[PDB]
RNA sequence: AUGAGGUGGCAAGAAAUGGGCUACAUUUUCUACCCCAGAAAAACGAUAGCCCUUAUGAAACUUAAGGGUCGAAGGUGGAUUUAGC
């Protein structure tokens, strides 16, 4: 529930998109009323967006993937 | 009431009487810093009797076995708000006086770290910032208190004030004085040219000095004057606290700094706050550090009884229940021998 | 502002309790305290008001 | 079978809400940040904008849940004040009583 | 009222409650026995047996008030009490020998004599004969009389002709004048009565 | 029977049982903040993260264990503690001792007698009750009486009386 | 379709009037403190206006808070009238 860093793994290990998943993660371990999955759920969705929206993130020079 | 008013020869046998002043000495030792009350009740009596008190007689003692060899020693009276620490200092300063010492007498240091219209920027230091008007007023002062050394003694160094205006070594700090006074822009300079002047020359001789600064609390403090920009300003900034500061360093020799505490008028501190630790903080205490403390507590009944039959003898206290056993009581009582209580009540009874 | 050595301990102090370690103000603050709770709509008190 | 149409608009507009409250609680988190791009916070903010309007979950009003009154609603139960009056004037709710004092 | 209508005032006198047994008339024992068993209420917060307590200045105090700031009005009322000893002593110091006998010290004193010189003797009161209302004349109670010094005299200071005069010294200056039987507070009582007397033509009018 | 306030576990533990040096000690302190009542010395960790309660407690164990370890270690950075940034007043190497002895040197120095230094100075009694009262002062709570021993230890070493 | 749904939009002031808040200051104003102080005192006096920021919100010139900017009307008020034991 509270270790959620080992999900981050995918994204940059640093930048601005690795500030703001640790503050997301920080909060989805202090939220206790979501389950594991969901969660992970929501990290995932983090995930795919920024993969989607990559070509922004590039034409702003934030690497990722 | 005691027919001795030498300041020295009095002691314990002198205890809990009381101790004249002149008017001449009042003018010259006591153009400022006592309290506005006592000031007040001077003026109503015509006259200034101070009760000689245990804190002063020890002050007194210390002073009289001081070793000017010795680095200049601090004294610190402390104690419960109203219990005379003022005026026990300006009774130890009228001892010094008529012992003929040089009185650099601050009358509270309060004044100067709050309440300042003219903020200007010292012109010797860009970093610091001047008060001319109360260093005018101050030395204003200074120069009624100590006029008969002022010209005597002579400065050692060359002073510019303008870029053309400068005072030369060898001219007597009275020159200095008269620059500061006259000139208000000048005013932050001249005194702390005096300072420096006098904690240099105290070593070598020339006199005796007695630093006697009442509400030192402040200067260690925090001060309510904000920058044009509504900044906040710490005591340093300000040339005087700085070179007050220096001066009430143990460094130099031939002279006593004798400093009370004072909550009323202070900033940022509780209305209780009366030891030494809780009135200076970590940083005034180190540097105080090593200082003697002198206890001031409220009137002993004997002390209170000297005091009612003053006033009674005055016929201050009109009220006719006043001069009965039972109007005494009840005084001691609602003043719990407190002496600024006691005066303030007496005032309207 | 603060001693490095107490700032230090300080990020350590968080780094253990499973705070944000990195610096942040409280406009990004604001994501952690969104998703350290449910949103109002999902609250059952907010979706399941009426009978 | 609610108690008026604008009670059954508040309840689709519960529904709906309780549907999108995740996208929502994501989009708006990826808007709510000074951390990341502003190009992709303006992005975030036309899609959040582009959502259903209903599924805002400020149009939610919180309506008694017997009598569709807007307004005067007690939300601990959820029952405007007249019917609440009722019911506690008839003492069916548990531990409630005039108050004097 | 709190208080049931069995609860009485309590008296506050230490020289009564010494008095001796034996000096108690009948009526007067007969009244201790009585307070033996009756309820009192509590004291209240505003008197004690201070041998200094001054009804008069409590009561004018009260009235100087504003907004339950018992503290403010005190404090001015002790300003204005050393103000008056203050100024007092000042001239008793400057003047002659033969003259301090007159000059006198006592606040206490000045105040009570301000006070009673202002009080007004006889009043004007509205009188209603057959459906029209006059300005009659009238004799006026004692309390009404004090009242209306004590009202006039911290009216007369509150007034905004006196610009940046602290409280104490207007109320100083004021009681000072009041004692040497001038200014304007007795200014305004002989108006009083000289409205009065020229009304003094409708004085049947009253019926009382 | 769900009741979301069933899942918070407190963990209650007294510094003094916990097996800690007085570095560790202090390192725990500052680390754990409010969470230490000194004046029952008693560290309290309140957990309410995890949705059980079971969870919760483990995770207190855990918060306990970590903490416990980090303590008895030690970090580089550790070694620039800036007098700010101590609890424990110390005189040594102090502003306090530092002028009581600029102020023996010079008391010294007057006497002309250059048979002084750092230690012959410091060996002294007079500076044991000095550096005593001071430590007194600045530590534990201020009152008349501490004032007073500072006092006469200040007074014996200045030599007046 | 006088029913239902969707988008947008009005909700302003010529002006009168009711209730309340702010003041007109010296028993006042600022600062510290919570009651032994220091300054201010033609300045007192907006929670008004304009600009900026922030909080909530999908949407804030129009909602609220803070700051900057301006220091305005006003100088205890007519008959009449409100409340209070
Ligand atoms: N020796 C004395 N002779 C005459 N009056 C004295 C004497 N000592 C104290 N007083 C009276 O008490 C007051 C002087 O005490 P002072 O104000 O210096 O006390 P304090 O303890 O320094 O108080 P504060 O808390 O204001 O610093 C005056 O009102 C004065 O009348
Ligand atoms: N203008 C001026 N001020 C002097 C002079 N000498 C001393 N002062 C005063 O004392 C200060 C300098 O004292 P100094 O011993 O140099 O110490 P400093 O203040 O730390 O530089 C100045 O800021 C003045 O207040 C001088 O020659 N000219
Ligand atoms: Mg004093
Ligand atoms: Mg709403
Ligand atoms: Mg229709
Ligand atoms: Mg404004
Ligand atoms: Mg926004
Ligand atoms: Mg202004």
């Amino acid at each position: 529930h509270i270790f959620l860093e080992k999900h981050l793994e995918s994204f940059p290990k640093q930048g601005p998109i690795r500030h703001f998943m640790e503050l997301v993660t920080c909060g989805l371990s202090k939220n206790p009323y979501l389950s594991v999955k969901q969660k992970v759920e929501h990290i995932e969705w983090f995930r795919n967006y920024f993969n989607e929206k990559k070509d922004i993130l590039k034409e702003s020079n934030i690497q990722f993937n | 009431r005691t027919n001795e008013n030498d300041p020295a020869k009095h002691g314990d046998q002198h205890e809990g009487q009381h101790y004249n002043i002149s008017p001449q000495d009042l003018e010259t030792v006591f153009p400022h810093g006592l309290p506005p009350r006592f000031v007040m009740q001077v003026k109503t009596f015509s006259e200034a009797c101070l009760m000689v008190r245990k804190p002063a007689l020890e002050l007194l003692h210390y002073l009289k076995n001081t070793s000017f060899a010795y680095p200049a020693i601090r004294y610190l009276l402390y104690g419960e708000k109203g219990t005379g620490k003022t005026l026990s200092l300006c009774h130890v300063i009228h001892f010094c006086a008529k012992q003929d010492w040089l009185i650099l007498h601050i009358p509270d240091a309060h004044l100067w770290v709050k309440n300042c219209r003219d903020l200007l920027q010292s012109s010797y230091n860009k970093q610091r910032f001047d008060q001319p008007l109360e260093a005018s007023t101050w030395l204003k002062n200074f120069k009624t208190t100590n006029e008969r050394f002022l010209n005597q003694i002579k400065v050692q160094e060359k002073y510019v004030w303008n870029k053309r205006e400068s005072t030369e070594k060898g001219s007597p700090l009275g020159e200095v004085v008269e620059q500061g006074i006259t000139r208000v822009r000048n005013a932050t300079d001249a005194v702390g040219i005096v300072l420096k002047e006098l904690k240099r020359q105290s070593s070598l001789g020339m006199f005796h000095l007695l630093v006697a600064v009442d509400g030192i609390n402040a200067l260690w403090g925090r001060t309510t004057l904000k920058r044009e920009d509504k900044s906040p300003i710490a005591p340093e900034e300000l040339a005087l606290v700085h070179n007050l500061r220096k001066m009430m360093k143990n460094d130099w020799h031939g002279g006593a700094i004798v400093s009370a505490l004072s909550q009323t008028g202070s900033l940022f501190k509780p209305r209780k706050a009366y030891l030494p630790q809780e009135l200076l903080g970590k940083e005034g205490f180190d540097a105080l550090d090593p200082f003697i403390p002198i206890l001031v507590s409220n009137y002993n009944p004997k002390e209170f009884e000297s005091c009612i039959q003053y006033y009674l003898e005055n016929n201050w206290l009109q009220h006719e229940k006043a001069p009965t056993e039972e109007g005494k009581k009840e005084l001691l009582f609602l003043s719990n021998a407190n002496p600024s209580l006691l005066e303030r009540h007496c005032a309207y009874l | 502002s603060l001693s490095e050595y107490a700032f230090r301990m300080s990020r350590l102090s968080a780094r253990l309790f499973g705070e944000v370690t990195r610096p942040t103000n409280s406009k990004s603050m604001k994501v952690v305290k969104l998703f350290s709770e449910l949103p109002l709509a999902k609250k059952k008190e907010t979706y399941d008001w009426y009978p | 079978h609610y108690v008026d149409w604008r009670m059954w608009r508040d309840v689709k507009r519960r529904k709906m809400a309780y549907e999108y409250a995740d996208e929502r609680l994501r989009i708006n988190s990826l808007r709510k940040n000074t951390i990341l791009p502003k190009i992709l916070q303006d992005v975030a903010d036309e899609e959040i904008a582009a959502l259903p309007r209903d599924s805002c979950p400020v149009r939610i009003r919180n309506r008694c849940v017997m009598t569709s009154r807007p307004r005067g609603v007690k939300r601990r139960w959820r029952l405007s004040r007249i019917v609440f009056r009722h019911l506690a004037d008839h003492g069916q709710l548990s531990g409630i009583q005039r108050a004097t004092w | 009222s709190r208080y049931s209508p069995e609860f009485k005032d309590p008296l506050i006198d230490k020289e009564y409650y010494r008095k001796p047994v034996e000096e108690l008339t009948e009526e007067e024992k007969y009244v201790r026995e009585l307070k033996k068993t009756q309820l009192i209420k509590a004291a209240p917060a505003g008197k004690t047996s201070s041998v200094f307590e001054d009804p008069v200045i409590s009561k004018f105090t009260n009235m100087m008030m504003i907004g339950g700031n018992k503290v403010l009005a005190r404090s001015l009322m002790i300003q204005t009490l050393e103000a008056v000893k203050r100024k007092q002593f000042e001239k008793y110091h400057a003047a002659s020998a033969e003259e301090q006998a007159t000059i006198e010290r006592n606040p206490y004193t000045i105040f009570h004599q301000a006070l009673k010189n202002c009080e007004p003797m006889i009043g004007l009161v509205p009188i209603l004969k057959g459906g029209r209302f006059y300005q009659v004349p009238v004799p006026l109670p004692d309390r009404r009389r004090r009242f209306l010094a004590m009202k006039w005299m911290i009216t007369e200071c509150r007034d905004k002709k006196h610009q940046r005069t602290l409280m104490p010294e207007k109320l100083s200056h004021k009681l000072l004048e009041a004692f040497h039987n001038q200014g304007p507070v007795i200014k305004r009582k002989h108006d009083l009565h000289k409205m009065a007397e020229a009304n003094r033509a409708l004085a049947h009018y009253r019926w009382w | 029977v769900r009741n979301p306030r069933a899942r918070v576990v407190v963990l209650r533990v007294k510094l003094s049982s916990l097996n800690l040096d007085d570095h560790a000690k202090k390192k725990l302190i500052k680390l754990v903040g409010e969470r230490y009542c000194k004046t029952t010395d008693v560290l309290t960790i309140k957990t309410d993260r995890c949705p059980l309660r079971r969870q919760n407690y483990d995770y207190a164990v855990y918060l306990l264990t970590v903490l416990y370890h980090e303590s008895w270690n030690t970090e580089e950075w550790e070694k620039s503690k800036t007098e700010a940034d101590m609890e424990e007043y110390i005189w040594e190497n102090s502003s306090s001792e530092r002028n009581i002895l600029e102020t023996l040197l010079q008391m010294k120095a007057a006497e002309k007698n250059m048979e002084i230094n750092k230690e012959e100075l410091l060996g002294t009694k007079e500076i044991e009750e000095y550096k005593k009262s001071v430590v007194s002062l600045k530590n534990e709570e201020e009152n008349e009486n501490s004032i007073s021993q500072y006092k006469e230890s200040v007074k014996r070493l200045l030599n007046v009386t």
